[PDB]
RNA sequence: AGUGGAGCCUGCGGCUUAAUUUGACUCAACACGGGAAACCUCACCCGGCCCGGACACGGACAGGAUUGACAGAUUGAUAG
C-alpha cells in the first residue's frame, strides 16, 4: 500500500546517476552523456572522443 | 501563549513590519510586506503541503483550552518562519534526530523553527 | 541499519478484520431487495453498492475518499 | 444449438465467464452485476450456507433479467466458477465456495453458451 | 543543427548507439562467437550486419531468431517497419579475430580444456 | 532553372570527407551543375576532461579526450532537383552530405 | 502481486504477440515503455513477467538500466494455450522468411 | 558476392553446389571438406559464385534443411 | 615566484557528533575519489510507509484472501 516512493529530484547531484550504473560526484552532463566518471572511461572507444595529445 | 503584549518586550518591526500590527494582519500581506525570506519561503516554497501540520496546529491550539498552549505540535520541517496564526503553537521541531517543542511568540516572528532548534553542539573537545 | 525498523501485525497491510462486505438486503418473497445501510448511487458506482455508515459520515466503499452522508 | 447437458454447460459457462472476467463470483461483484442488466445469467446453489442467501440472490434476481437455475454444492459451483486448478493434491486457491455467481455476458459461441441460452429461453 | 541536437551532440550521440548495443549484443550473441555488429546507414532500411564465428544460431530457423534480435534492436532503439533488416557476417578468418577467439578460449577455459 | 544549393559536408574522418566531397564537386560537373568548391568551414574541437584515476587518491592524473567534426558547404547555382539527385545518390558509408534548398 | 490476470495479462499478451517486451527500472521513474502499467516504478510490468520467467519461457536479457524479454518456443506455446487461442498465431517471431 | 555459411548440409560445395545453388558458373570454392574419400557430413565452409544466375534460387533456398543443417544464404 | 607565517579556503588528522557516510596515508592520502553534496541525495544518523517473500509446493478464500477509504485515533504526513 505505497503512498511515498519517491521525491521530485530535478535539482543538483541528488537529481541523476549515471547510465550503467548509480553513481554521483562527476556526472558529466555536456552533449547528452549522462554517464558518471568512471564507467564512461570503460566505453570511450565506441564513441569518438580520441587523445592524440 | 499567544499574540502581542504577552512574550514581547523586543516591541516594534522586526523587519519592517511590527509584531503589534502583525498579529491583527494575515501572512499573506507579511509576505508580501518588508520579509524577503519570509517572502522567498511564502511566494515560491508557497504554502508547501504541511497542511495536516497546520490543520494540527489550528486541531492543537483549538483543542487545548486558549489560556494555554496546545498539547504537542511535532513537525519534521524545521524552516517554518513564525505565522501570526502560528504563533502560540508549542511546535515541536525535529533536528534529524529530535523534536524540539518551540513555544511561538510575537518576537520570534520572522525566525525559521531551525533557528530555536540545534542540529549542532556548542563544540566541545575535551572543552 | 541508519535508524528505521519496524514491527508489523497488518500494519503492514490492512485486513479491517471481518470487513462486512454487502450482504444486506431485506429479502420479502422472491425477489424483491431493499435498501440496508445505505445504499449510494454514482457512477463509479454500480447498482447494489452500500456505505460505511459510520453515522455522521457515511462512505460509500465504492467511492474513493467521498459521499459521506452527515445526517 | 447442439444438445449439452444444462449442469455441465452450467460448468464451462462458469469456466467461460470466470475468464471473461465478470463472472461476479460471489455477492458483492453479484449484487453490483444482478442490479444491472450485464447480468444475463445467475446460476444459483441450492445448498449455500444460511439460504437466505439463495433468497438475497433470489431478491436480486428478479429484477434486472431474472434468472434462476438452482445447483447443489457450493463448492461444486466453486470449483465450476474456478479457483481452484483441480488436478493437484491441494492448490494456493484450493476448493472453496463461490455458491451463488452471476454471470455478466455469457460472451462466447456455440453450444457449452449456446445450449442453455437456449434452454433460459426454453425455461423462461 | 536548429531544430535537432547539436552537431556537437550529434556525433556525440553517433556512438551512444554503437556502445549500448554492442554490449547488449556481447550479453547475448557471444554464443555466436561475437565479433561485432554493423549498423549501416542505408536508404529506408537498417541494415545490421551480425558478425560472427557461429553464424547458424542468428536466424533460428526459418529467420524465426531475426524477427526477435531485430525486435530488440528495430522497436527498443528507435527504429520503423522495414528498417533494421538483419543481415549475417560469418567472418571469414577467425584466427585474426581475437574478439571470437577470447569468446572461443573461453569456451575452452570456462567451457573447459586444460 | 537553377536554384542554389547548399551542400553541407559533416563528418569527423577528413580523408572521408574530402573523397566525398571529390564526388559531389566532379559528379556535380560529370552531369552539369554548378560546381562551386569546398568552402572550408573550421572544425569544432569537442574537449571533455576526465579523470584518469577513479578513486582518486594519489595523483591527480587528469585525462582529456578531443573528438573533431568537419563542417563545410557547397552552394550550387543548379536545377534544384537535379542538385540533389546526382548528389546525394550513390554515398552511403561513412560522411554525412546535407543538400540544402536554402539560399535560394 | 496485486493487480490480477486482467493486468498481467496486458503484460502477458503483450509479451507474446510481438515476441519481445521492454522495460527500465527506477524507483524515481514511474513508466514502462510499450503500453505498460501506466506511470509505475519498476513492478507488474516486470512481475507478472518475472511471475512468467521463473517458471521458464522467456529470456529476460538486460542492458543499460533497460529489460528485454525474449519470447522463447515454450512462450510461443504457452500464451497460446493461455490466451486459448488457435493453436497457430504466427506470434511476430516466424513472420518473415530468411 | 558470396554466400558465407556457418554450416552447409550434405550438398556442401565443390561440385556439390556446381548444380545446385545455381546453374551458372563459379571460380572455385574452399571447404574444410576433402570432398571425394569421406562423404562426411559438415559444415564450417562458405560459398563463392559469380552473382549473375545465382540470385533467384539461393534467397528461397536459404533457412533450409538438406540434412540437419541451416543454410543462411545472407549475401555480401 | 612563493608556500608554510597572516586571515581565510578547501581536504585531512584528531576530537566532537546521534550522524560529522565512505576511499586513501612518504613519493605512490591530504581545493585528492571535477567530492561547488541544503534537505533531495546519502553512503551516515534519527524516524515512517512499503515487499520487490517473484517463482517450485502448500494452506487460508469467494460466506471474503486482499484492495480502497470517510472520519477519528495516529503521525513529519485526515499516509486506511
Amino acid at each position: 500500500q505505497q503512498l511515498y516512493w519517491s521525491h521530485p529530484r530535478k535539482f543538483g547531484q541528488g537529481s541523476r546517476s549515471c547510465r550503467v550504473c548509480s553513481n554521483r560526484h562527476g556526472l558529466i552532463r555536456k552533449y547528452g552523456l549522462n554517464m558518471c566518471r568512471q564507467c564512461f572511461r570503460q566505453y570511450a572507444k565506441d564513441i569518438g572522443f580520441i587523445k592524440l595529445d | 501563549v499567544e499574540q502581542k503584549k504577552k512574550r514581547t518586550f523586543r516591541k516594534f518591526t522586526y523587519r519592517g513590519v511590527d509584531l503589534d500590527q502583525l498579529l491583527d494582519m494575515s501572512y499573506e500581506q507579511l509576505m508580501q510586506l518588508y520579509s524577503a525570506r519570509q517572502r522567498r519561503r511564502l511566494s515560491r516554497g508557497l504554502r508547501r503541503k504541511q497542511h495536516s501540520l497546520l490543520k494540527r496546529l489550528r486541531k492543537a491550539k483549538k483543542e487545548a483550552p486558549p489560556m494555554e498552549k496546545p498539547e504537542v505540535v511535532k513537525t519534521h520541517l524545521r524552516d517554518m518562519i513564525i505565522l501570526p496564526e502560528m504563533v502560540g503553537s508549542m511546535v515541536g521541531v525535529y533536528n534529524g534526530k529530535t523534536f524540539n517543542q518551540v513555544e511561538i511568540k510575537p518576537e520570534m516572528i520572522g525566525h525559521y523553527l531551525g533557528e530555536f532548534s540545534i542540529t549542532y553542539k556548542p563544540v566541545k573537545h575535551g572543552r | 541499519k541508519k535508524s528505521y525498523t519496524t514491527p508489523k501485525k497488518n500494519k503492514h497491510k490492512r485486513k479491517k478484520v471481518k470487513l462486512a462486505v454487502l450482504k444486506y438486503y431485506k429479502v420479502d418473497e422472491n425477489g424483491k431487495i431493499s435498501r440496508l445501510r445505505r445504499e449510494c448511487p454514482s457512477d463509479e458506482c454500480g447498482a447494489g453498492v452500500f456505505m460505511a455508515s459510520h453515522f455522521d459520515r457515511h462512505y460509500c466503499g465504492k467511492c474513493c475518499l467521498t459521499y459521506c452522508f452527515n445526517k | 444449438g447442439g444438445v449439452m447437458d444444462v449442469n455441465t454447460a452450467l460448468q464451462e459457462v462458469l469456466k467461460t465467464a470466470l475468464i471473461h472476467d465478470g463472472l461476479a463470483r460471489g455477492i458483492r461483484e453479484a449484487a453490483k452485476a444482478l442490479d444491472k442488466r450485464q447480468a444475463h445469467l445467475c446460476v444459483l446453489a441450492s445448498n449455500c450456507d444460511e439460504p437466505m442467501y439463495v433468497k438475497l440472490v433470489e431478491a436480486l434476481c428478479a429484477e434486472h433479467q431474472i434468472n434462476l437455475i438452482k445447483v447443489d454444492d457450493n463448492k461444486k459451483l466453486g470449483e465450476w466458477v474456478g479457483l481452484c486448478k483441480i488436478d493437484r493434491e491441494g492448490k494456493p486457491r484450493k476448493v472453496v465456495g463461490c455458491s451463488c455467481v452471476v454471470v455478466k455476458d455469457y460472451g462466447k459461441e456455440s453450444q457449452a453458451k449456446d445450449v442453455i441460452e437456449e434452454y433460459f429461453k426454453c425455461k423462461k | 543543427m536548429a531544430v535537432q541536437i547539436s552537431k556537437k551532440r550529434k556525433f556525440v550521440a553517433d556512438g551512444i548507439f554503437k556502445a549500448e548495443l554492442n554490449e547488449f549484443l556481447t550479453r547475448e550473441l557471444a554464443e555466436d562467437g561475437y565479433s561485432g555488429v554493423e549498423v549501416r546507414v542505408t536508404p529506408t532500411r537498417t541494415e545490421i550486419i551480425i558478425l560472427a564465428t557461429r553464424t547458424q544460431n542468428v536466424l533460428g530457423e526459418k529467420g524465426r531468431r531475426i524477427r526477435e534480435l531485430t525486435a530488440v534492436v528495430q522497436k527498443r532503439f528507435g527504429f520503423p517497419e522495414g528498417s533494421v533488416e538483419l543481415y549475417a557476417e560469418k567472418v571469414a578468418t577467425r584466427g585474426l579475430c581475437a574478439i571470437a577467439q577470447a569468446e572461443s578460449l573461453r569456451y575452452k577455459l570456462l567451457g573447459g580444456l586444460a | 532553372a537553377i536554384h542554389r544549393i547548399r551542400i553541407t559536408l559533416t563528418s569527423r574522418n577528413v580523408k572521408s570527407l574530402e573523397k566525398v566531397c571529390a564526388d559531389l564537386i566532379r559528379g556535380a560537373k560529370e552531369k552539369n551543375l554548378k560546381v562551386k568548391g569546398p568552402v572550408r568551414m573550421p572544425t569544432k574541437t569537442l574537449r571533455i576532461t576526465t579523470r584518469k584515476t577513479p578513486c582518486g587518491e594519489g595523483s591527480k592524473t587528469w585525462d582529456r579526450f578531443q573528438m573533431r567534426i568537419h563542417k563545410r558547404l557547397i552552394d550550387l547555382h543548379s536545377p534544384s532537383e537535379i542538385v540533389k539527385q546526382i548528389t546525394s545518390i550513390s554515398i552511403e558509408p561513412g560522411v554525412e552530405v546535407e543538400v540544402t534548398i536554402a539560399d535560394a | 502481486m496485486l493487480m490480477p490476470k486482467k493486468n498481467r495479462i496486458a503484460i502477458y499478451e503483450l509479451l507474446f504477440k510481438e515476441g519481445v517486451m521492454v522495460a527500465k527500472k527506477d524507483v524515481h521513474m514511474p513508466k514502462h515503455p510499450e503500453l505498460a502499467d501506466k506511470n509505475v516504478p519498476n513492478l507488474h510490468v516486470m512481475k507478472a513477467m518475472q511471475s512468467l520467467k521463473s517458471r521458464g519461457y522467456v529470456k529476460e536479457q538486460f542492458a543499460w538500466r533497460h529489460f528485454y524479454w525474449y519470447l522463447t518456443n515454450e512462450g510461443i506455446q504457452y500464451l497460446r494455450d493461455y490466451l486459448h487461442l488457435p493453436p497457430e498465431i504466427v506470434p511476430a517471431t516466424l513472420r518473415r522468411s530468411r | 558476392y558470396t554466400a558465407f555459411l556457418g554450416n552447409l548440409p550434405y550438398d556442401v560445395t565443390e561440385e556439390s553446389i556446381k548444380e545446385f545453388f545455381r546453374g551458372l558458373n563459379i571460380s572455385a570454392v574452399r571447404l574444410p571438406r576433402e570432398p571425394s574419400n569421406p562423404e562426411r557430413l559438415k559444415g564450417f565452409g562458405y560459398a563463392e559464385f559469380e552473382d549473375l544466375d545465382s540470385l533467384l534460387s539461393a534467397l528461397s533456398l536459404n533457412e533450409e534443411s538438406l540434412g540437419n543443417r541451416r543454410i543462411r544464404v545472407d549475401v555480401a
